[PDB]
C-alpha cells in the first residue's frame, strides 16, 4: 500500500513515535505496513498492532454510541441517521481491515500458542464491535463466538492461568458473552472461573507477572461486581 | 461492560 | 468540495453533532463546507467553525511538539525527522486551509466589528501556529502581528472592554508577544492594561455577561501569574 | 503559556 516503500524497522519506529504523540490512525497504518511486509510479528509488534487499532476503534465506538443515542431519542429529518451511518461505514472499514490482516496471513503463519491466541482474540474483539451495529448479524456473532472459542481451547491447553493473554482473552469473551450473546450467566461463570484458577497459580510467579496478572484479575472482579 | 484496555 | 451537496442547515446540524461526538475532523469539514456556501456565519456558527480547527491543529500541535522535542534529544536515523515533518505538513496544511477560508471571502464580507474581530483573531491565532513550526518565518510573524493588530483596533474602537471577543483576542495577542515575538514585557503590559480596563468596566454587567468575561478575565490572571 | 481554549 502506501507504506510499501518504507523499512519494515522504519514503520516499527515510527509506530512506537505515533503512541508517544497518541496519533493512533497512524500508529495503525504504520502498523499495517509493518504486518504487510509478510513477516510475522514479535510480541512487542502484536501489542503495538493491538493499541493502534483499539484506539482508532474505540474512538469511533465511543461516537457512534452517542449518535446512536441521540437517533433513538428523535425516535420517540434524516441527519442523524445519515451521520450515524457515516460513523458506522467508517467503523465497519476499520474492522474490516484489520480482520483482513489476520486473515491474511497473520493467523494462519501463528504456531506458538501465544501469537495464535492473541490474534483469535483480536478476530473476535473485531467481529463483536462489528456485532455491536449489526442490525448476517447472527453470522457475525457466531464469528466472534468461534474465534473466541478457538483462543479459549489453545489457551487452555498450553498457557498457565495467569497468562496476562489468557486472562485478556477470557475477560474480553465474558463480555462478549454479557454485552452480546444476551448470556450473563456464562458471562458471570467465565469470568469467575478465570479469575479462581489465577488466583491459585500466583504463588508460581515473579513479581514483576504477579503484578500483570492481578492488574487483568482485578478487572475480572471489577465486571462480576458490576454484574452481580 | 469495560472490556480490556489495551 | 465534498460538501458541495449537502444543505448549509444540515452541514451545521451535523457540525453540532459531531461536536458532540468529540469528532473535530468531521466538525470542521462540515463547517468547511458551510463556510463555502457562500452566506455569512451567524455568532454561533463562527463559534463551530473555531471550536473544529482550534481541536484539530490543537491535536496536530501537541503531536509536533512531542516528536519535536524527541528530534531534539536525538540530536546531543531519519525517522524521528521525517514524521516530524509529516505531522508539520499536515498541520501547515490545515492552518492553511483556515486562513483561506478567511480571505476567500469570510473577512472581506464581515462588516460587524463583533464578527470582523473574530475572523481577524483567527487569522492572527492561525499564523501563529504556522510561526511555531516556522524556520518565511519573519514574514508569518508579521502577518499575525498584523492580523491580531487590525482586530485590536477595530475592538478598542467598537466594543467594550469586557467583551468575551475583545478579551479573548487580547489573550492571545499576549501569547503571541510572550511566545512568538520574544516580547515578554509587551505581553504583560497588554494583559495587565486587558485586566484591569475588563474589571472597571464589570459592574455594567447582568449576571450571564459577568460569568462570561469574568472567566476569561481569570485565564488572563492566570498568565500574568506564570510570567511575573 | 496557555492559550484562550475554545
Ligand atoms: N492491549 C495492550 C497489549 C495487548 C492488548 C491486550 C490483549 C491483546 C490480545 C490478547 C489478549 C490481550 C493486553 C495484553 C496484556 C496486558 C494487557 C492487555
Ligand atoms: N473558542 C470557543 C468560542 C470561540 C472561540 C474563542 C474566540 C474566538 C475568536 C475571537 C475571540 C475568542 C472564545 C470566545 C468567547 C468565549 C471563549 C472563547
Ligand atoms: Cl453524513
Ligand atoms: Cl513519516
Ligand atoms: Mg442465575
Ligand atoms: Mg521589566
Ligand atoms: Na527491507
Ligand atoms: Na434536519
Ligand atoms: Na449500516
Ligand atoms: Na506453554
Ligand atoms: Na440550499
Ligand atoms: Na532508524
Ligand atoms: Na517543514
Ligand atoms: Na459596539
Amino acid at each position: 500500500g502506501a507504506m510499501g516503500s518504507m523499512e519494515r524497522a522504519s514503520l516499527i519506529q515510527k509506530a512506537k513515535l505515533a503512541e508517544q504523540a497518541e496519533r493512533y490512525e497512524d500508529m495503525a497504518a504504520f502498523m499495517k505496513g509493518a504486518v504487510e511486509k509478510g513477516e510475522e510479528l514479535s510480541c512487542e509488534e502484536r501489542n503495538l498492532l493491538s493499541v493502534a487499532y483499539k484506539n482508532v476503534v474505540g474512538g469511533q465506538r465511543a461516537a457512534w454510541r452517542v449518535l446512536s443515542s441521540i437517533e433513538q431519542k428523535s425516535n420517540e429529518g434524516p441527519e442523524v441517521r445519515e451521520y450515524r451511518e457515516k460513523v458506522e461505514t467508517e467503523l465497519q472499514g476499520v474492522c474490516d481491515t484489520v480482520l483482513g490482516l489476520l486473515d491474511s496471513h497473520l493467523i494462519k503463519e501463528a504456531g506458538d500458542a501465544e501469537s495464535r491466541v492473541f490474534y483469535l482474540k483480536m478476530k473476535g474483539d473485531y467481529y463483536r464491535y462489528l456485532a455491536e451495529v449489526a442490525t448476517d448479524k447472527k453470522r457475525i456473532i457466531d464469528s466472534a463466538r468461534s474465534a473466541y472459542q478457538e483462543a479459549m481451547d489453545i489457551s487452555k491447553k498450553e498457557m498457565p492461568p495467569t497468562n496476562p493473554i489468557r486472562l485478556g482473552l477470557a475477560l474480553n469473551f465474558s463480555v462478549f458473552h454479557y454485552e452480546i450473546a444476551n448470556s450473563p450467566e456464562e458471562a458471570i461463570s467465565l469470568a469467575k472461573t478465570t479469575f479462581d484458577e489465577a488466583m491459585a497459580d500466583l504463588h508460581t510467579l515473579s513479581e514483576d507477572s504477579y503484578k500483570d496478572s492481578t492488574l487483568i484479575m482485578q478487572l475480572l472482579r471489577d465486571n462480576l461486581t458490576l454484574w452481580t | 461492560t469495560p472490556s480490556l484496555p489495551x
